[PDB]
């Protein structure tokens, strides 16, 4: 239910909203993971 | 969807070119939770106890006793819902406009629908963040003619009932001033039994350009960062002190915990910009779209956050 | 005069019904005209019939051809309007 | 269209809802007959023959022979549109304002599109009906702003070349001047062959009240509806006497037969509300729909409807 | 208002409106007190037909 | 796509209809080549040479010579994207409207799409073949109040730097005296090595009856139009002479040849009325269409048109 799964079809503009919500949401996750902050 | 709506294609072929906001620097994994509301208000209750007198001694024979008394608040976020429009040029259009290496009439400053949106929401992410931090919604550099929002709404930069420190005009370029305030309200902070959280500072370049000199003759190996840092490690029980810099601010130093308990953002999960269906269309070249966003979200427990400004002139 | 609310641009014998467009929207198009004594760059005024005559204007209407003439009364004149003066 | 018309699923959905209107049961089954117009006009023809002579007798030998003539009537109805305008919450915008108890917008008074659409069709239906029985179309208590309608639409109360009678405000209160009025409004009736045929009363909730009082020195074991009943078996040649109460009447007393050869109701097949593809939409979450009823088609022969008003000023 | 007659071309039509109503029943809590004997008293007030002074 | 757009599927079934253009007569099938361009410019460059002094005599020694010098010139043709907008009846709404033998209301001049398009084609093509000719945008008879047009849209009677002639008013009957002016502007005609090419002459209705009188005492066998295509003849290398009448024209002559490296029509493959995507709809059964044309692209070479204007006045 994410914009990045290519197999992703959305049937309609609020599957795609929601989508877009949820890719949002996934993008954040993968920041926090990937985030390597300065400790000096 | 994609079949009959070109524009929709084009957004999910771009969104991911979209980079993202700086905000979640200044925040925990932990602090930040997603809401699933648009425009509206959602609420929570809080029970707190006092004690109204000196205790009573039970000798002999009594009847009046002292009280114990108990209070509620009740603790309000707001959520508003904001939109912008953008033109563009129409899908079955762009054929007449491609030149040999751009697509676009430059003379009269028209964009494909994928360019367009892409730097509408690039403005608008940058919008949000500014909001964020400052607690102001303002086009002006100057901080002026704001758009009038609802109570509740606030930033990291305007919450109320938190430390507030000023450093004269005289001691503008005086970092041992400026220490000595932060100092003033590192002490005046409340953490209580959260102490033991990581910290963070948001600082100005001037101001961080002025940390990174050596702490003042003067010591080796020592510099006003490292005494910061120590002096937060002091109170926040050894943790880590995160320093970040930001352009928005400007003469201002912000220290507060990434403890979920004292500060929380709770964000709609349509704050970030979002694309209307709604697609104005004519018999010329030139279409119009819409874009969405919710703004809203931030809570702090008082008494938290301390801000510092450096008055100049 | 004082009392023109609009202007009708469309008719309906069969239900007794006009179209019009209201005098807060500009028009541009063939109205009936008083005579013939009208030309181009003319400040014209709605008479008491509802008719165009040249020209104390509260409305702004400019001829922009001249009077042309279809049977023994009809004048028609394209005239653009475009609000009311002050 | 289902897939890909929500509003026009959720009107075949909803289309149950809506219920029959009351000008049903004031004609006979045969006496209502379907036509397809939106608006204009139509003509019907009446055909009738008639004797030139006396006739002849077939004796022996004869050419010359009695005649019979024929004439024709010719009759136009005419048929109008109307349309309302109504708004509503988009399909999408409905997940936000999906609240526990109800659905919809209670502040700023906005519906579900179904629910805005059954109450709008409920509305009109009313509408309807007080033009079939009035004749005329107005929303004022008073009856007044009314809106002019085309010639040849007329309803029961205002069809021309009826019989009509008045009682005076002095007799306001008395049966008997009522029902003198009553008696030579029906002697005044004129059905020709079609005498043998049931008839219909309609009544003001008034005049109910005052018919359902005992016959009048009082008596008893007899009604003032019985007496009326009895007036019109006398001139129906004792057929059936039904009797209706509506509120939309007010001092009117309405009598006529319920025979197709003399009053026919010839309505469009798109008199009864009817949504429209034309949807208004926005970037908001505000839309507009559309609905659509036409009005005409009443044939009545001349002095077959009776019509008393009992004056009260 | 009225109906708009469908005719040529018209952009203004007449609306229909619509309206919320919020209904609340309120209900609140009464009170008495009385006086009475004890139950270990009433042997001391028992008589020949009747209990209570 | 037809199955989803009626309008499409009406214009591909009714464009066959449309008359192709007159003005194809006035070219050869070489003379013209279609662009891709909807709105803009084509540009072009030719280079010439020039003799800037008398010879040098190379005698004994001698280092000044006399020089040739080249020049370049840039010839742009310009185009223009005009609209037009006309109304019809819906398709869901026609059904209300078809009559036995016409389809469409008579009293509001109300018209299928189709047939609408039909007609506003016609008309935008004899717009169009008018513009070809004359070189000027209007609808007045008078020829008032024109079309202000971009530079570098010119047509072939008001093409510049060509050869124009006028016959005065006293002579406007002297067939004799506009034959004169006629040879004068022939004999001015420059041609070059591009001679042996056919001839083209278009004339007004009255020009075409003053040619068929006798030549002048009237001769035999020998009429104004044969001395005419003989002395075309005399200076096309005896070619092609062809003559064309033109209702457009009035009391001019209009002579050029059929060369394609003389006279070159580039219009843009649009030019053609084309209908557009946008429809405008609403409530009520009236709908808006809207017809795309291109004008522009005609190329002349300098002294090649004999433009003939017989004053009237």
């Amino acid at each position: 239910a994410s914009l990045l799964d290519s197999n992703f079809v959305p049937i309609n503009f609020t599957e795609f909203v929601q989508a877009i919500s949820n890719t949002y949401k996934q993008r954040r996750i993968q920041f926090y993971e990937n985030l390597k902050r300065h400790k000096r | 969807l994609f079949d009959e709506n070109y524009y929709a294609k084009a957004v999910a072929n771009i969104i991911g070119e979209v980079k993202d906001p700086i905000m979640y620097k200044w925040f925990s994994p932990d602090q930040i939770e997603d809401v699933d509301l648009q425009m509206g208000y959602q609420k929570t209750v809080k029970w707190d106890a006092f004690l109204n007198a000196n205790p009573t001694t039970i000798a002999n024979e009594v009847n009046t006793i002292s009280t114990i008394g108990f209070s509620s608040e009740v603790v309000r976020l707001n959520y508003l819902k904001l939109q912008y429009k953008f033109r563009h040029l129409k899908q079955t259009s762009e054929k007449f406009y491609t030149s040999d290496s751009y697509i676009g009439d430059i003379n009269n400053n028209l964009l494909p629908f994928a360019q367009a949106y892409k730097l509408a929401s690039s403005e608008i992410i940058k919008l949000i963040n500014h909001f964020v931090l400052t607690g102001t919604v303002s086009i002006q550099k100057d901080g002026k003619n704001q758009k009038r929002l609802l109570p509740n709404m606030y930033g990291l930069l305007n919450m109320p009932e938190q430390i507030k420190e000023e450093v004269a005009s005289g001691d503008k370029d005086k970092m041992d001033k400026i220490f000595e305030k932060i100092e003033a309200g590192l002490s005046k902070l409340e953490l209580g039994d959260e102490f033991s959280t990581p910290m963070m500072v948001i600082v100005d370049p001037a101001t961080s350009l002025k940390l990174v000199k050596p702490y003042a003759a003067a010591s080796s190996c020592e510099k006003w960062e490292d005494v910061l840092i120590q002096t937060i490690k002091a109170i926040n029980n050894r943790e880590d002190v995160y320093i970040e810099t930001s352009n928005l601010l400007k003469h201002k130093i912000l220290i507060y915990p990434l403890n979920s308990e004292l500060i929380k953002f709770k964000p709609s999960k349509y704050m970030l910009p979002t694309p209307n269906e709604q697609v104005d269309k004519d018999s010329t070249d030139v279409a119009h779209s819409y874009i969405d966003f919710v703004l809203g979200g931030l809570l702090a427990t008082r008494k938290t956050i301390l801000q510092v400004n450096i008055k100049q002139s | 005069g004082e009392d023109l609310y609009g202007i009708c641009i469309d008719i309906d014998e069969f239900s007794k019904t006009a179209t019009i467009v209201p005098i807060t929207n500009n028009f541009e198009g063939y109205l009936v005209a008083k005579d013939s004594t009208v030309k181009v760059k003319d400040k014209l005024i709605f008479n008491k019939d509802g008719a165009l005559e040249k020209v104390k204007a509260t409305i702004n209407a400019t001829a922009l051809t001249d009077a042309k003439q279809i049977s023994n009364e009809v004048y028609l004149v394209k005239v653009a309007v475009f609000g009311n003066k002050a």
